[PDB]
């Protein structure tokens, strides 16, 4: 029944600012608080703020006090999450989730009723990511791998890009069977790199020509590596 | 801080129990729920008040607890099952948020072990020529998808401006992985020999590669 969907997420520098928003939709989204949880790259869940049904009460994580701010617009069903002084240490996906217990106001003078959250995140969303990196969009050096029963691997290494993603064909989408693309890592530079890898015959080569095809929107570059035997 | 193991394995079928221990400022008198987390698509709550449901979650989840130490447990393992699983309680009894668990992956041994095959390219002469030097170590046809990968330079381990990345399933349902070794041309030059070693299952498969 009820979903929650969150925007407003990016690349942005440490020390900048970055406004998250969550919106909800088939519930009674005056009547519930809410939270903020994030999730790093390859780590768990870490729980960063949340806010009660009358907006009364904010909780934040230590990691985050006196940085972040969370607020609501029950106009908008709509749920804030203000990040001032960004750290790379805040790059992560953040989710937006609801509170299971429902409340009716209690005390008026515009709802300021005092009933804090339960702690039992009910319905979650898919979530916006943000990263927070002192680098600059920088597309990728590519640098081919090269081979040497029957068969031989080649590939190439796509290397020192920023920011994700990158994708990755070979002969201009024509080969297509035993490629493998690998996930990023992210190197101590704050630059990405990633691996394509193929399967091929070994008869084949000195005479097939294997071309590893790059593409990197953000800094607007496409890279034709050829991957011969040397 | 709620610990759970990193890991737990079992075949389609069968039951695993999913621990969170924890102190008894957070646990011991505060409810602990449970989350499944498949990695493209949101966190889920499995369990709440400790033992709860919301349903249409199966009763092949259950959960427990026992003083400060709570746990989940999941009886006819299924395909779908494969997920990270965490616990969570609230503790704002003052001003305290909620925690999380670490916390753990549940793998669901679905077909035959398959050994790993190893790859190791030495750096390119034309990345050398960019003045710089990688070793890629590529690691494929394996089933289950979990490896942890050694580096040695002449004999000697090394984990300085080592990156691995996480197994990824291959397009035949068994799974890949990479490693990177971050060189300067005269590192990879002052030294004999490199190795990439990949222990799978307790076993291990060694790939070694030096200048010419």
């Amino acid at each position: 029944q009820a979903i929650l969907v969150e925007s407003g997420g990016g690349v942005v520098q440490p020390g900048r600012s970055l406004r998250l928003s969550c919106a909800a939709s088939q519930f009674t989204f005056s009547g519930h608080g809410l939270h903020w949880v994030r999730q790093a790259p390859g780590k768990g869940l870490e729980w960063v703020a949340s806010i009660s049904f009358a907006g009364t009460k904010m909780d934040y994580a230590d990691s985050v006090k006196g940085r972040f701010a969370i607020s609501r617009d029950n106009s908008k069903n709509t749920l804030y999450l203000q990040m001032n002084s960004l750290r790379v240490e805040d790059t992560a996906l953040y989710y937006c989730a609801k509170d299971m217990r429902e409340y009716e106001c209690e005390y008026w003078t515009p709802c300021i009723d005092r009933r804090g959250v339960v702690g039992i995140f009910d319905m979650w969303g898919q979530g916006t990511m943000v990263t927070v990196s002192t680098a600059s969009t920088k597309g990728p050096s590519v640098f081919p791998l090269a081979p040497s029963g029957g068969t031989a691997a080649l590939g190439c290494l796509v290397k020192d890009y920023f920011p994700e993603p990158v994708t990755v064909s070979w002969n201009s989408g024509a080969l297509t069977s035993g490629v493998h693309t690998f996930p990023a890592v992210l190197q101590s530079s704050g630059l990405y790199s990633l691996s394509s890898v193929v399967t091929v015959p070994s008869s084949s080569l000195g005479t097939q020509t294997y071309i590893c095809n790059v593409n990197h929107k953000p800094s607007n570059t496409k890279v034709d590596k050829r991957v011969e035997p040397k | 801080v709620l610990t759970q193991p990193p890991s737990v394995s079992a075949a389609p079928g069968q039951k695993v129990t999913i621990s969170c221990s924890g102190s008894s400022s957070n646990i011991g008198d505060n409810y602990v729920s449970w989350y499944q987390h498949l990695p493209g698509t949101a966190p889920k709550l499995l369990i709440y008040e400790n033992t709860r449901r919301p349903s249409g979650i199966p009763d092949r989840f259950s959960g427990s607890k026992s003083g400060t130490s709570a746990t989940l447990a999941i009886t006819g393992l299924q395909t779908g099952d494969e997920a990270d699983y965490y616990c969570g309680t609230w503790d704002v009894r003052p001003n305290r948020g909620a925690v999380f668990g670490t916390g753990t992956k549940v793998t669901v041994l679905g077909q035959p072990k398959a050994n790993p095959t190893v790859t190791l390219f030495p750096p390119s002469s034309e990345e050398l020529q960019a003045n710089k030097a990688t070793l890629v170590c590529l690691i494929s046809d394996f089933y289950p998808g979990a490896v942890t990968v050694a580096w040695k330079a002449d004999s000697s381990p090394v984990k300085a401006g080592v990156e691995t990345t996480t197994p990824s399933k291959q397009s035949n349902n068994k799974y890949a992985a990479s490693s990177y070794l971050s060189l300067t041309p005269e590192q990879w030059k002052s030294h004999r020999s490199y190795s990439c070693q990949v222990t799978h299952e307790g076993s291990t498969v060694e790939k070694t590669v030096a200048p010419t």
